[PDB]
């Protein structure tokens, strides 16, 4: 046998160990190491009565084994030299007896194909020559259209910032009027469930009204055109924050990774509520579990505002802190600047730790991040109106961008604001 | 074609950052920890997105309803081999892990620009008695921008415009190509003017010209 450290797996994860065997393969994920203590490893065996075929070559990346095998596993293995072929065929010529040929699957790379759903996996052959075969064990999740356009939306859990290296999300692909053909077996793995429902709520991304309801660690979001899933790891923060007249209420639901339809991006879950919506909602749960499942935060039932009971809903499943709209007054005792923005007239809110501008797109200005702000104004009669210009400028994304018609009082009122918050204003 | 054997490796085998290929005109991409190339001329477009920290990449390919406004029409690469047939419309990616992919993103940029003329037949030059020569005449669209004086003449199976007067160069045009020749005198003009309307374009000078001139100028404005 032999010992290597710097062997690789799964392009998307960083470094591997092996030690190889007569009777299989033994794979050993490098070794996490908590406290220099704690040795974490997830170790893997293939035996010989699982190997296949090889076609191990050096016109695909990363010169070294790709094998498949009857455990509906493919090892498209990765981290050796160009030396290696001796060595390792010597090893293997002893009980498998395969020949490993020079393929070099396809490499014309023209988009022709065709399309075969196998076992486990999708090759695609350009007039023989197979080009991708992916497991279904790294698929997440596939949409269809009317079109039978194809796409495969995927969530890759990110561990840090060195070893995660490249990483895809959406393999989409259309596909002509097959007939009496449709995408079967690609659809044959996991969504994964067993509290609380809602009825006609108006939502704004994707824009219409629509209804939600929540499992155990998950909500669904339903319509009669779409079904949206959104777990709750994935919420990171929860915003409450009233209109300008009062009359409107707005729940921001902070999220990563955004929810798509493949081409479209929704970082901000905006919702609006009416003031009247005050109601009373139930629980679908026991009288004595709601305590565990809840950690004692909410009551089995309970009457309030609508708005201020999905919000501590949500709190409590988040178990985060909330944001609390700011007492600072605008002009005319309003709570919000409006302004233009993209062709888009929208609020800007001020708050604790940030500056949140409505609606199009919902846009946070940390006041951490923000570098610096500027101010121009021009001379004229008209000034008065709506005319003054506030620039920030954020570092972290080299971001600048440019608050134009504003006017007098609302320009005395958010410098009175800047230097209460100490905030470095550029003249 | 991108690749046509082994021997012609990638630019680093160990491809740890998407790679963009210009000799070849064709980029690779890993999906998911194995290679594939494609081409420029199978590309569309490509697109970006920034989000909170995320990042996100869209990179369109020429397919039907991508490349052609309306399906199943009839075009060049993808539909002219095989109008019936599987191919890729477009993908994405996200590299926010590291600050090496609006680099890649800028060279795509270019590299989708980065990358065309009917051949008459040649116009046979005979000096006969009958010979066609005027002077001071000038031809329009130009070889440079410049106004080139020269001569013109008539041939049994073409015309002929000889530039040695100028720079010795030799434009052909085919009596065939010809669609329509028209005169049009200085009756009210400020030029007397000769036109001839090919159908067959032709590339000359700098650039692909259908329609040819030959005229001289009746100017009577002076600023001596």
């Amino acid at each position: 046998s032999t010992d290597f450290d710097r062997i690789y797996l799964n392009q998307s994860k960083f470094s591997g160990r092996f030690r190889i065997a007569d009777s299989g393969l033994g794979w050993k994920i490098s070794t996490s190491g908590g406290s220099a203590a704690n040795q974490a490893r997830k170790p893997f065996l293939l035996p010989a009565t699982e190997l296949s075929t090889v076609q191990w070559s050096r016109g695909c990346r990363g010169y070294d084994l790709k094998i498949n095998t009857k455990n509906q596993g493919v090892i498209q293995l990765d981290g050796f030299s160009q030396d290696d072929y001796n060595l390792i065929k010597n090893d293997f010529h002893r009980r498998f007896n395969i020949q490993v040929e020079q393929r070099e699957h396809s490499l014309r790379g023209w988009n022709w194909g065709k399309t075969d759903l196998a076992r486990n996996e999708m090759v695609f052959a350009l007039n023989g020559k197979p080009t991708f075969e992916i497991p279904y064990a790294r698929i997440n999740n596939t949409n269809l259209t009317s079109k039978n356009e194809v796409g495969i939306e995927f969530n890759i859990q990110d561990e840090e910032y060195q070893p995660a290296g490249d990483e895809l999300v959406e393999m989409r692909f259309y596909i002509p009027g097959v007939e009496e053909l449709k995408e079967k077996a690609d659809i044959g793995e996991v969504a994964g469930d067993a509290i609380v429902s809602f009825q006609d709520v108006f939502f704004t991304t994707p824009r219409g009204r629509y209804d939600i309801d929540i499992y155990k660690n998950s909500i669904r979001l339903r319509g009669k055109t779409y079904e949206y899933k959104l777990q709750h790891r994935q919420i990171q923060r929860i915003v409450s924050l009233p209109k300008a007249d009062d009359i409107h209420h707005l729940l921001v639901l902070a999220i990563e990774p955004p929810l798509r339809q493949g081409q479209t991006t929704y970082p901000f879950l905006v919702l609006q509520f009416q003031k009247d919506e005050e109601t009373e909602v139930q629980l679908n749960l026991e009288d004595e579990d709601y305590e565990e499942n809840y950690k004692d935060k909410l009551k089995k039932q309970y009457d309030a505002k609508t708005h201020i009971v999905l919000s501590h809903v949500l709190k409590g499943l988040t178990d985060r802190r909330v944001i609390v709209p700011g007492e600072y007054k605008s002009k005319y005792d309003q709570c919000a600047v409006s302004c233009s923005f993209k062709a888009n007239e929208g609020y800007l809110y001020p708050l604790d730790n940030a500056f949140f501008f409505l609606t199009k797109p919902t846009l946070y200005i940390p006041f951490s991040d923000v570098s610096m702000v500027n101010i121009s104004r021009a001379g004229q009669t008209s000034t008065s109106s709506r005319t003054f210009d506030l620039e920030v400028v954020l570092r972290s994304n080299r971001g600048s961008t440019t608050f134009a018609n504003i006017s007098k009082e609302e320009q005395q009122l958010l410098e009175q604001f800047l230097k209460s918050k100490n905030l470095r204003v550029k003249n | 074609e991108s690749y046509v054997r082994d021997s012609q490796l990638p630019t680093n085998i160990r491809d740890l950052r998407i790679h963009v290929d210009w000799k070849s005109q064709t980029i690779i991409l890993p999906i998911y920890g194995r290679p594939v190339p494609f081409h420029i001329n199978s590309y569309k477009n490509g697109s970006k997105n920034e989000e909170g920290e995320y990042t996100y990449l869209r990179l369109n390919f020429n397919s039907p309803g991508s490349s052609g406004g309306i399906s199943k029409k009839v075009e060049e690469l993808p539909y002219e081999e095989s109008a019936d047939n599987q191919f890729v419309r477009s993908i994405t990616l996200r590299s926010k892990d590291g600050d090496r992919m609006s680099e890649t993103f800028k060279q795509i940029a270019d590299l989708k620009k980065e990358a065309d003329v009917v051949q008459q037949d040649k116009l046979i030059e005979n000096k006969t008695g009958r010979t066609k020569r005027l002077d001071q005449i000038f031809v329009r669209p130009n070889p440079d921008t410049k106004r080139v004086p020269s001569t013109v003449f008539i041939h049994e199976n073409g015309i002929r415009f000889q530039s040695p007067l100028r720079t010795d160069s030799r434009i052909d045009i085919l009596f065939s190509n010809i669609k329509n020749l028209i005169f049009q005198s200085c009756k009210g003009e400020l030029i007397v003017v000769i036109h001839i309307h090919l159908k067959n374009p032709i590339l000359m000078g700098k650039k692909k010209i259908q329609d040819v001139q030959f005229y001289r100028e009746a100017s009577d404005m002076s600023v001596d």
